[PDB]
RNA sequence: GAAACCAAAGUCUUUGGGUUCCGGGGGGAGUAUGGUUGCAAAGCUGAAACUUAAAGGAAUUGACGGAAGGGCACCACCAGG
RNA sequence: UUAAAUCCUUUAACGAGGAUCCAUUGGAGGGCAAGUCUGGUGCCAGCAGCCGCGGUAAUUCCAGCUCCAAUAGCGUAUAUU
């Protein structure tokens, strides 16, 4: 509770594949 | 990794130049040079002071 | 890459912030450092330095005397 | 190689290869087979009368085309075997000049004999230099209308005055028709400067515009744009962007007869449904006693000018102190700086690029490998041939959905161009563009200010973010646009492929666009992290050996405990960390590697990721002619 | 003579007795290639690209010895309290 | 003056107070002449032909002032002596 966070990895942009 | 370009030139504080009177150019400048080193000579026991010697 | 023979060389851009004036696929005028084919000083394997970028000099761009086209 | 005859044979073979390449390149432009040679003309000074030079320059055969205000014509000659299209443009008019100088093959600058150029000419010439110069020819008007003793001195002074912008270039004077013929012969044979953005897409200048409205009430109809293809092979399935009016799809391409042949109705293609690119700029899918205390319970008009001067003071306090933001004594520091974290080193400390993304990145597109996709698209552009309309053909384009007012603009005098895009270019992404400040303007510009962008045939208002142009993974946010720094503007925009020139203008007053920055387009990705830094300052007021008591950095007790894992640095170069808070106020114990001076000041850096605003709109107001104050 | 040293390494800026071979900062490298000889091993002749601010030769003192000898101390030991 | 002109030369009239009719190009650790000045940076940006400078007092970087050299000229690259 000082310098700790959860920060879930959500809502990424859609990527054009190669 | 690292590799900044123009960090300090663009990061330094910008100070404008002062406005001073124009310097004599040509023979007048050589005259002013001559009567500074050989005419109004200052007596010094060791001559430890240069022309730009500050503090 | 030089035009007249096609050789690939590396040229050191002298001053700070002058690299931002060079862009890829730009015409550059390049001269040596001064030791006639020898790597000079701190830079290993470089014989050359950039003189002009897009038909204006690096010194005029550095001093803000001219603008470069593209 | 040795054997002198064989060495000379090698030299002759290289000579023949270079000659063949040069002669192949020079056959494409302004002739029997190729498109007409477009020459745009700008008079740099206000004293120059352009119609006199135009009646001097028109005479082969002329075809006087007309518009609402501008008067451009079509030149044809078999004596030089050359075909020209001469157009006029006036400096200060940002719209017309910057919109149709990006299609001209040759620019002709006109200079008054006495002075070099006007201030409006200097502004327009700076914009033309920053947008990408085609082959330019300098020409003067009033030299021969002077006495000879004044003529020679006037030419000397003019050649002195030119050298600051054009370093070494010959000046061709125009007073007689013979001089005009010599100038035409000069423009026919020139070393062409090839602009890359024109060459990698399929651009078109509208020689004639017709409108067939589907319904008058909807104000929507089909455009019939007839002109000459000049870029790559024009493909119907690709999208079409009109520079001032957005990107949209086509319907049909037909080929009428050429109205201007050098030596004197049928449809080519209609669009298929499946193979046509889909116009989608964004993503479709979104127990205690009564009285005891806790201490014992533990035992149990002028407003704009004022804002402008406030912006000046903010910029002055931003340069002499980089990123120090004062801790508010009303709000707790852990609340106002809730989203800020401490990094051990700005280069090496880890940070997940996909850690905490906003809902705006759920609306944009990313590239898995931008360099590989760009290389494949460019290889498919150059090395492959498509069955569309070739360059040099006079074609008519039926474009399905346009507004009416565009046609009205073509009847006002404003030029119309339209270019066919590359694939995956109508989609939206986050452009990163490297720009430096033009010395012409000194207005302070904050980070998220509203500025107008000319990014490679596109024009859009946007609110960028300014960052250091480094090579690391993290890039610090720059709160102001520094004059000598080269910075990175990061903003939401439709994605386009480099190389592309970038211009940044600001709406000053009365519709006057002020050029504030220029540069080019760097690699495009939303993964380029922009980090805002906030520096909290505290005063070490009790100094002992290797440890000290510091105040004024915080004001609570738990605020110090919140920012305990963040290390403190020092303006005199010391490094340390917080040991323990002592006061109920913001007093704390800090250990350091050395002994602090009494003149010293402790400070800590906090870091957060900032994302640009979504203020994208393709509409931009038409500029008034530029003038100095 | 840079010196250790040398009656030669002397008769050398007061520089010419005759004559043969051979060196030109350290590496690459006595390497590659070519020629030649040899059964072979290899011998003889022999580069370049590139790399480098040095490499060496003589002497002069002696931190440090995991070098050796002596001497001293119950803030070291022995016998003890 | 000259084929006819231009320039030079000769002469009418106007044409000089320092904010002007305003002189630059390189450098200031040593070689090599001239700052242990002040601000910023902090083995970063960079400087540096060579030795070397910069990792919190930078005589060497980026700037202000001052100083030095040549001077309507001064740098840099290259060939050559």
């Amino acid at each position: 509770s000082i310098c700790s966070t959860y920060s879930n990895l959500y809502n990424h942009p859609q990527l054009i594949k190669y | 990794s690292l590799a900044r370009a123009g960090k300090v030139r663009g990061q330094t504080p910008k100070v404008a130049k002062q406005e001073k009177k124009k310097k004599k150019t040509g023979r007048a400048k050589r005259r002013m040079q001559y009567n500074r080193r050989f005419v109004n000579v200052v007596p010094t026991f060791g001559k430890k002071k240069g022309p730009n010697a500050n503090s | 890459q030089l035009i007249k023979n096609g050789k690939k060389i590396t040229a050191f851009v002298p001053n700070d912030g002058c690299l931002n004036f060079i862009e890829e696929n730009d015409e550059v005028l390049v001269a040596g450092f001064g030791r006639k084919g020898h790597a000079v000083g701190d830079i290993p394997g470089v014989r050359f330095k950039v003189v002009k970028v897009a038909n204006v000099s690096l010194l005029a761009l550095y001093k803000g005397k001219k603008e470069r086209p593209r | 190689e040795l054997s002198r005859v064989d060495q000379r044979h090698r030299a002759s073979q290289l000579r023949k290869q270079k000659k063949e390449a040069v002669l192949a390149e020079k056959r494409q432009l302004g002739g029997k087979d190729g498109p007409p040679h477009q020459v745009l003309v700008v008079p740099l000074h206000s004293r120059i009368s352009l119609p006199e030079a135009m009646q001097l320059l028109q005479d082969g055969t002329v075809h006087l085309n007309e518009l609402g205000n501008t008067q451009n014509f079509m030149l044809l000659c078999p004596r030089l075997k050359h075909r020209w299209f001469f157009t006029s443009a006036r400096p200060g008019d940002l719209h017309v000049v910057l919109d149709m100088a990006k299609v001209a093959d040759t620019i002709l600058f006109l200079l008054d004999p006495l002075e070099g150029w006007d201030s409006t000419g200097d502004y327009c010439l700076s914009c033309l230099f920053a947008q990408g110069l085609p082959t330019y020819t300098l020409a003067v008007q009033g030299i021969s209308g002077l006495p000879l003793k004044k003529q020679i001195d006037t030419r000397k002074k003019l050649s002195k005055a030119v050298e600051k912008r054009f370093p070494h270039d010959k000046l061709l004077l125009l007073d007689t028709q013979q001089e005009a013929g010599m100038l035409l012969r000069q423009l026919a044979n020139q070393k062409q400067q090839h602009l890359a953005f024109r060459d990698r897409r399929a651009y078109l200048f509208a020689h004639a515009v017709d409108f067939v409205p589907s319904e008058e009430n909807n104000l929507v109809g089909t455009l019939k744009i007839s002109g000459y293809v000049r870029g790559q092979t024009l493909n119907v399935n690709r999208l079409l962007h009109i520079v001032g009016y957005g990107d949209f799809q086509m319907k049909q391409i037909d080929a009428p007869g050429d109205p201007f042949p050098l030596n004197p109705k049928v449809l080519m293609k209609a669009d298929p449904g499946r193979q046509e690119s889909l116009q989608a700029e964004v993503i479709p899918d979104p127990k205690v006693p009564k009285g005891t205390s806790s201490y014992q319970a533990e035992w149990i008009d002028e407003e704009a000018e004022a804002k402008m001067l406030e912006k000046y003071k903010q910029e002055r306090l931003e340069e002499m102190f980089p990123d120090e933001v004062d801790t508010p004594r009303d709000v707790a520091a852990r609340i106002r700086f809730q989203k800020y974290r401490g990094l051990k080193s700005f280069r090496t400390s880890p940070w997940d690029p996909k850690e905490n993304l906003p809902q705006d990145y759920a609306r944009i597109f990313q590239f898995q490998n931008f360099t590989n996709t760009r290389k494949s698209i460019f290889k498919e552009v150059e090395e492959k041939e498509v069955e569309g309309a070739e360059v040099g053909w006079y074609v008519t384009l039926h474009v399905s959905e346009v507004p009416v007012s565009v046609v009205e603009c073509f009847r006002q005098g404003t030029p119309l161009i339209a270019f066919s895009l590359l694939p995956h270019e109508q989609k939206m992404s986050v452009l990163n563009m490297v720009v430096r400040r033009d010395p012409g303007n000194t207005e302070p510009v904050k980070a998220k200010e509203e500025l107008i962008f000319h990014c490679g045939f596109r024009r859009f208002r946007a609110s960028p973010l300014f960052s250091q142009h480094t090579a690391a993974d993290k890039h610090k946010l720059q709160r102001f646009l520094t004059a000598d720094m080269a910075l990175v503007a990061t903003v939401y925009a439709p994605i386009t492929f480099p190389p592309a020139s970038v211009l940044l203008f600001k709406q000053k007053s009365n519709g006057m666009h002020s050029l504030i920055a220029t540069g080019h387009l760097m690699s495009v990705d939303p993964d380029r992290m922009v980090i805002k830094r906030v520096v909290l300052s505290g005063h070490p007021f009790k100094i002992f050996t290797k440890m000290a008591v510091v105040r004024y950095m915080f004001f609570n007790r738990e605020d110090v405990l919140w920012f305990k894992p963040v290390e403190l640095r020092t303006k005199w170069g010391r490094r340390g960390h917080i040991k323990e808070p002592l006061g109920t106020h913001g007093h704390m114990k800090c250990s350091f590697d050395g002994k602090l001076k009494s003149q010293d000041t402790v400070l800590m850096n906090l870091y957060k990721r900032v994302f640009p605003k979504w203020t994208y709109d393709p509409y931009v107001p038409e500029p008034v002619p530029w003038l100095k104050s």
